[PDB]
């Protein structure tokens, strides 16, 4: 929604593209648009849902 | 001069005037070839046109 993907070579952050302060990848930071066939660089990585773990207890 | 790809430089070029980066992503071929389309107007243009 907001900032850039970014990598720091084991885990894939989102942060603002001018300055550096990384945030768990979440629902909340994200948008969905399409699927995986169409766009291109795109990589695997997970979406943390922060309703799971209130339904989940 | 802070590197980025340049898929991602025309994804915020295209946030900053109301249009959304997915939009760029879903067509970056075709946005591509437009680029390089005009360029080869311009081209033909300044060849031409005195
Ligand atoms: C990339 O970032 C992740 C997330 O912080 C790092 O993983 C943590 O590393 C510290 C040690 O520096 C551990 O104490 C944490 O438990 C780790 N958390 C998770 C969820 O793995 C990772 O080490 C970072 N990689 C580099 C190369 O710095
Ligand atoms: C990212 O993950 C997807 C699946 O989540 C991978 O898609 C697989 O691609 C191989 C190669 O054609 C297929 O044989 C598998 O059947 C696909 N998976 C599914 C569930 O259909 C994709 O290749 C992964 N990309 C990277 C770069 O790791
Ligand atoms: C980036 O370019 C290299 C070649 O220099 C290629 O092997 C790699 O798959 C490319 N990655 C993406 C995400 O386009």
């Amino acid at each position: 929604r907001e900032g850039v993907f970014v990598s720091n070579g084991t885990h894939w952050f989102v942060t603002q593209r001018n300055f550096y302060e990384p945030q768990i990848i979440t629902t909340d930071n994200t948008f969905v648009s399409g699927n995986c066939d169409v766009v291109i660089g795109i990589v695997n990585n997970t979406v943390y849902d922060p309703l799971q773990p209130e339904l989940d207890s | 001069a802070l590197q980025i790809p340049f898929a991602m430089q025309m994804a915020y070029r295209f946030n900053g005037i109301g249009v959304t980066q997915n939009v760029l992503y879903e067509n970056q071929k075709l946005i591509a070839n437009q680029f390089n389309s005009a360029i080869g107007k311009i081209q033909d243009s300044l060849s031409s046109t005195a």
